[PDB]
């Protein structure tokens, strides 16, 4: 649901080098001209490469662009603390209506602090909610670092992606980052099944917790 | 002579 | 100075009409393209029309997702760019930005290039096409479905469910409890309703010695509720 596919997240120390993919289709990048912009919160995207790989002036050799086919790359090195912030590649569509078109952006963190693995909670539906003919389960995701997860929920062991609704990661006060995750039922498809999970993943490892409507 | 490169744009001037 | 301020956002019933306007000020408006583009939250930036400069005949084009319903008309004059925008649908909510079309131009040893890209964008003005109004928070208490009885930490919190708009404001025990608690960012879900979960973490081995409430107040509609929370 981005016309042009990126990772939404990606981070290294200082001093090393990124690099961060947007792939597409003929009609986008494979016929046209692939721009990059950086975002900081708050704050206009300003225009890092165009023409594929063209630095406008200000924008120092640490930044480079690359097309192949129909995907194009930004590369970073010399990473700063300063490059913390998200990056999107842009470019326009072949069709009647010449689009522009955007990736989703990545958000691309400077190491600054070890990564933490989140802490994961899982609370079944209240007796009280139940009654009220309806049931939420309620995963909490917080302290992990860097700031991107991703939430996958299982009933039976089985994968669910209807009646879930997760929050984007949010900053808390101590600079780690927190997530929600809520998974909606009926009180009678609670009462249905064995177990739920709710799944964590960070940097290549999941954290998950389960309940089973059987203790409650 | 100007070559034009965006959406909706006449490559040609 | 260059700059671009868009108004006129705000909720809107589904089958609805809006029009935002966007000023535009620092530059010479009538010599550039002007785009609308939007963004849903936690979604990608999707661009919406644009219209021409009048010397590039002033037309417009429209994405295949509002083309129809959407109108985009510019008033030289007043540096003025509008979106009107009909039969709204509740997956039209988002972000509404106005760019300008800029240009880098590479002086070639024979012929100059021009390089496009959107470069002034404005801050933006928010669209909410949704049914909801006004509602105060129902409250849930959230305990462990297994008896977290013994040894380390027990989590213990409050559902606090489908209101509108936002904020809510949630303490423990008047004020009184601040270590441990976690109150999480709300989520929006399709009725247009948020809801949000505070959490507290206490040693488990402690459990039966005090009460834990929680404090719900919604402002917008005045409601405030307190919800002991018994494990």
């Amino acid at each position: 649901q981005s016309v042009l596919t990126q990772p939404p997240s990606v981070s290294a120390a200082p001093g090393q080098k990124v690099t961060i993919s947007c792939s597409g289709s003929s009609s986008n990048i494979g016929n046209n001209y692939v721009l990059w912009y950086q975002q900081f919160p708050g704050t206009a995207p300003k225009l890092l490469i165009y023409g594929n790989n063209k630095r406008p002036s200000g924008i120092p050799d640490r930044f480079s662009g690359s097309k192949s086919g129909t995907s194009a790359t930004l590369g970073i090195t010399g990473l700063q603390t300063g490059d913390e912030a998200d990056y999107f590649c842009a470019t326009w569509d072949s069709g009647l209506s010449a689009d522009w078109v955007f990736g989703g952006g990545t958000k691309l963190t400077v190491l600054s602090q070890p990564k933490a693995a989140p802490s994961v909670t899982l609370f079944p539906p209240s007796s009280e909610e139940l009654q009220a003919n309806k049931a939420t389960l309620v995963c909490l995701i917080s302290d992990f670092y860097p700031g991107a997860v991703t939430v996958a929920w299982k009933a039976d062991s089985s994968p669910v992606k209807a009646g879930v609704e997760t929050t984007t990661p949010s900053k808390q006060s101590n600079n780690k980052y927190a997530a929600s995750s809520y998974l909606s039922l009926t009180p009678e498809q609670w009462k249905s099944h064995r177990s739920y999970s709710c799944q964590v993943t960070h940097e290549g490892s999941t954290v998950e917790k389960t309940v089973a409507p059987t203790e409650c | 002579k100007s070559i034009h490169l965006g959406p909706g744009r006449a490559f040609y001037a | 100075e260059v700059q671009l301020v868009e108004s006129g956002g705000g909720l809107v019933k589904p089958g609805g009409s809006l029009r935002l306007t966007c000023v535009a000020s620092g530059f010479t408006f009538s010599d550039v393209w002007l785009n609308w583009v939007r963004q849903a939250p936690g979604k990608g930036l999707e661009w919406v029309g644009r219209i021409k400069s009048r010397t590039d005949g002033g037309t417009t084009d429209y994405a295949a997702s509002v083309k129809g319903r959407f109108t985009i008309s510019r008033d030289d004059s007043k540096n003025t760019l509008y979106l009107q925008m009909n039969s709204l649908k509740t997956e039209d909510t988002a972000v509404y930005s106005c760019t300008t079309d800029g240009f880098i131009m590479i002086r070639g040893v024979s012929e100059d290039y021009y390089y496009y890209y959107m470069d002034v964008w404005g801050k933006g003005t928010t669209v909410t096409v949704s049914s909801a109004s006004t509602k105060g928070p129902s409250v849930f208490p959230l305990a462990p479905c297994s008896r977290s009885t013994s040894g380390g930490t027990a989590a213990l919190g409050c559902l606090v469910k489908d209101y509108f708009p936002e904020p809510v404001t949630v303490s423990w025990n008047s004020g009184a409890l601040t270590s441990g608690v976690h109150t999480f960012p709300a989520v929006l879900q399709s009725s247009g309703l948020y809801s949000l979960s505070s959490v507290v973490t206490v040693p488990s081995s402690s459990l039966g010695t005090q009460t834990y409430t929680c404090n719900v107040n919604h402002k917008p509609s005045n409601t405030k509720v307190d919800k002991r929370v018994e494990l």
